[PDB]
RNA sequence: UGUAAGUGCACAAGGGAGCUUGACUGCGAGACGGACAUGUCGAGCAGGGACGAAAGUCGGGACUAGUGAUCCGGCACCUCUG
């Protein structure tokens, strides 16, 4: 497929908010990156299931 | 009969800096309300003038030139703070408040940082 | 509270001796050298690429400043070169150590070559320049003989302000450059 | 030991391991540790540094090793492969110098066997 | 014995919109173009599809600026 | 100038370098052409951010193709019901 559908989730709320796509040949570590929460209020770091 | 054959240091620095002074205007504009401050620097003197686009017209101006700045014994540095609070007052006294900078391409540092530090404590908001 | 001998040399009396032999309008139309640069053309960096660090490690030994490498602007595939990759390095000094380097080479280098006749007056580019080129690098002090591992060819340019040939060779020569005899 | 960018052996006489430097032979072994007065049978274990220092001032007083030896050999070959002569044109063909049996020996020079 | 040709697009109604001496509402759309066919003046700002608009209520005046095509808004006096 | 053409870009949208994920959330005054629903842009407000001293820009990719209604069902959460 090379390029699978990946959902992030929230690490302190546990909710899957954003959906992105990726190559996991150019990129088989896991993403790590920092958006916005609606719950939680702040930004926090986010990492994908 | 001797025919230079490369171009010199004096235009190249020349033309850089005036490419540079139209990349940042390109951005970089002015108004009535809000007069554009300009900066010439150069190695022995620093000038400041205030402009209005709209008209093409100067509301008030300093540079180091003046006898009284030349008078300080401090570094020209001094001469640059002097200027920049006499700048400061003179527009005060014309009534112009919010202002903005064209550092004229010159990298900020050194002379412009301490002119922007003098201005920014006599009382202009930018 | 330093000053290079070959720096003294060029303000005390080549300035003078030049001015006098051609008669220039002014006391700063006389020809200074300005730059030189130091680099070598490899090919074999696309086959292997350990030797390069070698070449970076002589330089750095010889002149002392860290060199810079240089990539290829064009892919080609009958030499089977393609963007990106480094294949030489280059160097290029100032003032006081262009000083030193050119004493250093004129008192030691030049004499040690192995058949040693000269070099030819006609390297010109016709504006005031020279350039030429070495087989080997072994000849310089500076680097052992015990820990090189191949044999490495050299090209060394020199520019000046001369106006045209004529200053420049002047300059030069005055300098000392062992020329032939045409 | 290390000499002249040669690792010397581990464990072996001094005989041999100055013979495994290029320049140096069997007989140019025995006559150099027969001026030094270094007896041959002592092991690679038994060296000092000052005696490896002296020994490589002289030997490099008193001849040329490695690098220049086999640069003045390359330097032989083009010369006499410019020149055009006869041992030119037998480096060119690849093929010892002295006229031997080229006919059946000579297999070192030519390497492998090639079947046609 | 055939053709392989006989296919096309379908097409997106480009081209100017709006003329000068136009009383033009805050906020309207003025030229829809490809490139950079014109470029923005005063009071006139570029979207992403290189779409051309209003930003206050004017009449509509072109012009040229060093070898440019230009669009200018003039704010008409209030009555 | 990733991917065809055109329109453009020598002031850069070409290349090089430092930092960082706005490829956000809640909104939208008005227009674009269309028989129908699909399609396009947008100033400006609030929260909390990024870059930058500041002025200031950021709701993915210089622009126009990389896609698919209805029904049925799965998964997480919810101050709905029962
Ligand atoms: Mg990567
Ligand atoms: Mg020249
Ligand atoms: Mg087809
Ligand atoms: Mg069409
Ligand atoms: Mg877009
Ligand atoms: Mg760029
Ligand atoms: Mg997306
Ligand atoms: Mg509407
Ligand atoms: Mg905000
Ligand atoms: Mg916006
Ligand atoms: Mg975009
Ligand atoms: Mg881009
Ligand atoms: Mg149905
Ligand atoms: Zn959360």
């Amino acid at each position: 497929d090379v390029r699978p559908k990946i959902t992030l989730a929230c690490e302190v709320c546990k909710h899957r908010n954003y959906i992105t796509k990726k190559n996991r040949r150019n990129d088989p570590d896991r993403l790590e990156i920092k958006k916005f929460c609606p719950n939680c209020g702040t930004h926090q770091p986010h990492k994908e299931s | 009969a001797h025919k230079p054959v490369g171009q010199n240091i004096s235009e190249v620095r020349r033309n850089a800096r005036l490419r540079r002074h139209a990349r940042l205007r390109k951005k970089v504009a002015g108004t009535a309300e809000v007069p554009r401050l300009v900066v010439n620097r150069s190695a022995r003197h620093i000038h400041v003038q205030l402009v209005n686009d709209l008209n093409g017209t100067t509301l008030a101006a300093a540079s180091s030139i003046e006898a009284d700045v030349r008078a300080i014994d401090g570094d020209k540095k001094a001469h640059s703070v002097r200027v920049g609070q006499l700048i400061a007052e003179r527009a005060k006294a014309a009534g112009v408040e919010t202002v903005v900078f064209d550092r004229g391409g010159y990298t900020y540092g050194g002379r412009i940082a301490a002119l922007a530090d003098a201005a920014r404590e006599a009382g202009l908001k930018f | 509270k330093a000053l290079p001998r070959l720096k003294q040399r060029y303000r005390e009396e080549i300035r003078e001796a030049l001015q006098q032999e051609f008669n220039y309008a002014n006391v700063m139309q006389i020809p200074g050298v300005v730059k030189v640069v130091v680099n070598m053309g490899v090919g074999d960096a696309a086959r292997d690429a350990k030797l390069i660090n070698g070449a970076i490690n002589d330089l750095a030994l010889i002149t002392g400043q860290k060199p810079e490498v240089r990539r290829a602007r064009k892919s080609i595939a009958q030499f089977k070169l393609r963007e990106g990759m480094p294949i030489g390095a280059r160097v290029t000094l100032r003032g006081d150590r262009m000083w030193e380097f050119l004493d250093r080479l004129i008192s030691i280098a030049l004499p040690r070559i192995r058949d040693f006749r000269g070099l030819s007056p006609k390297q010109f580019d016709g504006t005031g320049n020279y350039t030429f080129g070495l087989n080997e690098q072994s000849m310089f002090h500076e680097i052992d003989v015990d820990s090189i591992d191949r044999p490495r060819g050299m090209d060394i340019t020199v520019v000046t302000t001369a106006t045209n040939d004529a200053e420049g060779r002047a300059l030069l020569r005055a300098l000392g450059f062992p020329f032939k005899e045409n | 030991a290390r000499l002249v960018g040669v690792d010397l052996p581990r464990d072996k006489r001094m005989e041999i391991a100055l013979t495994y430097i290029y320049g140096i032979g069997r007989t140019r072994s025995n006559e150099i540790l027969a001026a030094t007065g270094i007896d041959k049978n002592m092991r690679t274990k038994d060296l000092t540094d000052d005696q490896v220092t002296v020994l490589r001032d002289y030997i490099e007083g008193n001849l040329k090793v490695e690098g220049d030896l086999r640069r003045e050999v390359q330097a032989d070959i083009r010369r006499k492969i410019e020149i055009g002569c006869y041992q030119g044109l037998r480096h060119r063909r690849g093929l010892p110098v002295r006229g031997q049996r080229t006919k059946t020996n000579a297999r070192t020079r030519k390497g492998p066997k090639r079947t046609i | 014995s055939s053709s392989r040709n006989g296919r096309d697009s379908a097409a997106q109604r480009l081209g100017v919109k709006r003329f000068g001496g136009q009383v033009v509402k805050a906020g309207e759309i003025l030229v829809r173009q490809r490139g950079t066919h014109f470029h923005p003046g005063v009071n006139v700002g570029r979207g992403g599809d290189d779409t051309l608009f209003a930003l206050a209520p004017g009449a509509v005046e072109f012009g040229a600026k060093r070898g440019r095509k230009t669009v200018n808004i003039v704010p008409v006096a209030r009555p």
